[PDB]
């Protein structure tokens, strides 16, 4: 008693530990799995791609919203998106289904979020930096973009739109 | 006018830390219910605006909420517990010059930062992410406030060194061990914020520079930004390991398991920050994977804890006449809020941690990042476990420090407070997690766009319920806290009582294991190499290609 | 006395809650891929 308890407890304890690590490694594997599939496309680009937030909408890929989408492969479209204080450009963004859409998103002011309702696209958008994410919609239609990073007083109203064309 | 202050003057300083801490918790938490209603799709803010006229927007309120609750309350509680407990264990006195200088730093720093916050000059939330530019007195105030802890680190290192000298060869006592690796951990951790503040935020808000690189700023932030939650937790763990078992009528079933847990926190708390930056650009995916792994390892200490504590409570339960596979649960002292409060805390901490381990799984984070789920996650962690622990500990700590006793009336009002808070927090956590799976973003005044989230109809109800429950609980806490700090009933003899530290069951195999762990200098240096290795590569590459951008005020 | 049945029971619950959360969300991740 009490000294008995002690050995028992410390015994089961090592058990519990070995079990726990095992289960953690199982998660480690299942994560590594997703990193090998198509679904890992949403992981932001690692390379630094610097831009100037004060000239972003005057000269460059983000200047003219009518130049936002650009076919850059046989089935690859690059969309230059701008998240700015209280909206998105272009609005709406119009893309084809079953194509690989490469988003390159930046901000002329503060930090915004780019959350595409119904997808795994959830990326922070930093001024002075390009956030590059890849994604292939499968399902058609009206995807809503939500800002999920506090940006000011109009944050809660900062929505946008994707039109993925059937 | 207190002799009890004159042999134990560390008692007084402790009390000032606690009181200042709970005041901050009260003030911050007012905004809670309103924020819960807001997530229930109700707009209560005009009512608030009518009561508290200085309140200019939902976001000013949320800045006050985060800052007073998550930053101020938690740091002052840590400072009070992780200085006083080791001091009483060692029966030594803390350099009282320095102790009172640390309390002033925190108090002056608080008041300096309060002004701009209250005056709507710093509505940037508790994470204050550039380019959002607050007033200079917010950054200066916070700096001083946080730096206070550097003094606390010194004080406990001192006490340790002095005890070491008077007991050559002896292993560091448990509580003091916890507090030492605790404060060393925090020192390592705090360098990220201090670097951000000294290199960028302070010159920036003083005028010296016009720009700040957002990516480096938030990379440095989250250097500190993760370990800081462990800075919130471990004072509660210190109490749960070394005080709860006694309140439950049992013993800590393992000393070395408790040391191991805290050692692992020193080792793995800091080099995991990129888990907060999964959705950021300009950080290598490889490094994110690495940090995701280290983050799952940092879960191990809390997995250990969950067994050890559980074991100790089972053990306590049995001593009390613990029946079968759940008898021990009923045999515990559910009539004592010091016991109840942190036990409930630890209940909610199960969903809490499970959420965290989700958030930690790299790719899975894209599901929940910046959504109502993350607030769901952390109210189970800090607003429940840590806060309940704190509240509960009023029932033994307050009397120890003041000599004021605790009526049976107060003890029962306590229990009500504790059950409501806990029930309120659980309801909310379902609300927020559900809403977060439905894409509802966090940090949003969503009641101002009523038609935006129709699919979150039923969880919005839960949030409304929580808001009401937690308001009541908060009110009853204020009532009950003051009733205890406003009476003149004073037994100096209970002020002279020992802290209800629990006894520890020891084994043979302890010795060598405990001895290895006491090699603090070694383990400190290993902890620091880990930070260099986890952050060094990335930081070097961000500093090579700085891209500052101007500030903005959008409130 | 003996085997810590209650402790085990607690970590069981913990284990199960972790699995429902993880696998639960792992599901949703693929559903949104
Ligand atoms: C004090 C509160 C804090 C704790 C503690 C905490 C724990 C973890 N969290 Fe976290 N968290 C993250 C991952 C973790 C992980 C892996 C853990 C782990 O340390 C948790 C381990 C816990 C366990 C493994 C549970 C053990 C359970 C026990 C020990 C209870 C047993 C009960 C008993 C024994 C009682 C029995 C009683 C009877 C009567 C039978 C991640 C991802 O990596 C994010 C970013 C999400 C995003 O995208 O924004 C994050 C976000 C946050 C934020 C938001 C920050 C912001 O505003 O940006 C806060 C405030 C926070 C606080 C805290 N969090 N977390
Ligand atoms: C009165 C009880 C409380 C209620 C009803 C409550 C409710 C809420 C709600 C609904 C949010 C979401 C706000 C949003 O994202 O727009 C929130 C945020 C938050 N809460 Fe609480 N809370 C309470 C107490 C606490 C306590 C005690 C703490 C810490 C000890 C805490 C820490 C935080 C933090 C750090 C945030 C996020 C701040 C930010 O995102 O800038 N809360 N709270
Ligand atoms: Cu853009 Cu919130
Ligand atoms: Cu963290
Ligand atoms: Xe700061
Ligand atoms: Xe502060
Ligand atoms: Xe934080």
């Amino acid at each position: 008693d009490e000294h008995k308890a002690h050995k028992a407890i410390l015994a089961y304890e090592k058990g519990w530990l070995a079990f726990s690590l095992a289960m953690l490694f199982v998660f480690i594997a299942l994560i590594a799995y997703t990193l090998a599939t198509h679904t890992a496309g949403v992981i932001p680009a690692g390379k630094l791609e610097r831009v100037d937030p004060t000239t972003v909408r005057q000269e460059g890929p983000w200047a003219d919203p009518a130049q936002a989408v650009v076919q850059t492969g046989p089935n690859q479209y690059t969309v230059y998106v701008l998240a700015f204080a209280f909206g998105y450009q272009p609005n709406p963004i119009e893309v084809p289904q079953g194509a690989e859409i490469v988003f390159k998103i930046t901000s002329p002011d503060v930090i915004h979020g780019f959350h595409v309702e119904g997808t795994n696209i959830n990326v922070e958008v930093l001024p002075g930096e390009v956030s590059t994410v890849r994604y292939t919609f499968k399902r058609p239609g009206e995807y809503r973009i939500i800002c999920n990073q506090y940006c000011g007083l109009g944050h809660q109203n900062m929505f946008g739109t994707i039109v993925v064309k059937e | 006018i207190s002799r009890v202050y004159e042999a134990y003057p560390e008692k007084k300083a402790t009390l000032y830390f606690l009181v200042l801490g709970f005041l901050a918790l009260i003030v911050g938490s007012l905004f809670g219910p309103f924020q819960a209603l807001n997530y229930g799709n109700v707009d209560a803010y005009p009512l608030l605006k009518r009561l508290l006229p200085f309140v200019q927007s939902y976001y000013q309120g949320l800045t006050l909420h985060g800052v007073l609750n998550a930053i101020v309350f938690t740091q002052l509680f840590a400072q009070a517990i992780m200085v006083y407990l080791p001091a009483r264990e060692l029966n030594m006195r803390p350099n009282m010059g320095l102790m009172w200088l640390s309390w002033w730093m925190a108090f002056i720093g608080l008041v300096v930062a309060a002004l701009p916050l209250l005056a709507n000059e710093a509505t940037v939330l508790y994470t204050f992410y550039p380019p959002l530019k607050g007033h200079w007195a917010f950054y200066l105030g916070a700096s001083v406030f946080v730096l206070s802890t550097w003094v606390s680190i010194y004080i406990v290192l001192d006490l340790w060194r002095r005890w070491k000298a008077a007991n050559p060869g002896k292993v560091t006592p448990l509580v003091t061990y916890m507090a030492v690796v605790f404060w060393l951990m925090w020192f390592l951790a705090s360098l990220g914020l201090v670097l951000e503040a000294v290199l960028f935020l302070l010159p920036w808000s003083f005028g010296l520079v016009e720009g700040v690189d957002p990516l480096v700023a938030r990379t440095l932030f989250w250097w500190t930004g993760h370990p800081i939650v462990y800075f919130w937790l471990l004072p509660a763990y210190a109490i749960i390991y070394t005080i709860l078992p006694k309140q439950a009528g049992g013993k800590l079933v393992s000393d070395p398991m408790a040391r191991l847990a805290f050692l692992l926190f020193l080792l793995l708390s800091t080099p995991v920050g990129f888990h907060h930056q999964f959705a950021d650009p300009g950080i290598d995916p490889t490094w994110k994977m690495i940090h995701s792994v280290l983050t799952l390892f940092v879960a191990v200490p809390s997995l250990m804890t969950a067994f050890t504590v559980a074991a100790s409570l089972e053990f306590a339960g049995r001593l009390r006449g613990g029946r079968g596979l759940f008898g021990w649960i009923r045999a515990l002292p559910w009539d004592n809020p010091a016991f109840v409060a942190p036990v409930l805390g630890l209940l909610g901490f199960i969903p809490g941690g499970a959420g965290g381990i989700v958030n930690a799984s790299f790719t899975l984070d894209y599901v929940v990042h910046n959504t109502a789920w993350v607030p769901g996650h952390f109210h189970l962690q800090v607003a429940s476990l840590v806060t309940l622990t704190a509240m509960g500990s009023l029932y033994w700590l307050l009397p120890n420090l003041t000599g004021k006793p605790i009526s049976d009336a107060q003890r029962r009002l306590g229990l009500a407070v504790v059950w409501l808070w806990f029930l309120g927090m659980m309801i909310m956590a379902v609300g927020l997690h559900w809403a977060g799976l439905l894409n509802v973003p966090r940090r949003a005044y969503i009641a101002q766009v009523p038609d935006a989230y129709p699919h979150a109809a039923v969880p919005m109800v839960f949030n409304v319920l929580a808001g009401i429950v937690l308001l009541v609980a908060l009110l009853l806490f204020i009532y009950g806290l003051f009733s205890v700090l406003l009476s003149r009933e004073r037994k100096p003899e209970l002020a002279e009582a020992p802290l209800p530290f629990a006894e520890v069951i020891s084994g043979p195999e302890d010795r060598r294991l405990v001895l290895a762990m006491d090699r603090i200098g070694f383990w400190f240096a290993v902890a620091a190499i880990l930070v260099v290795l986890a952050y060094g590569p990335t930081l070097v590459q961000l500093f090579g290609h700085l891209n500052p951008v101007p500030g903005w005020r959008l409130w | 006395e003996e085997k810590p049945k209650g402790a085990l029971a607690v970590i069981l619950v913990l284990t199960l809650t972790i699995l429902v959360f993880w696998l639960g969300v792992y599901a949703v991740f693929f559903a949104r891929g």
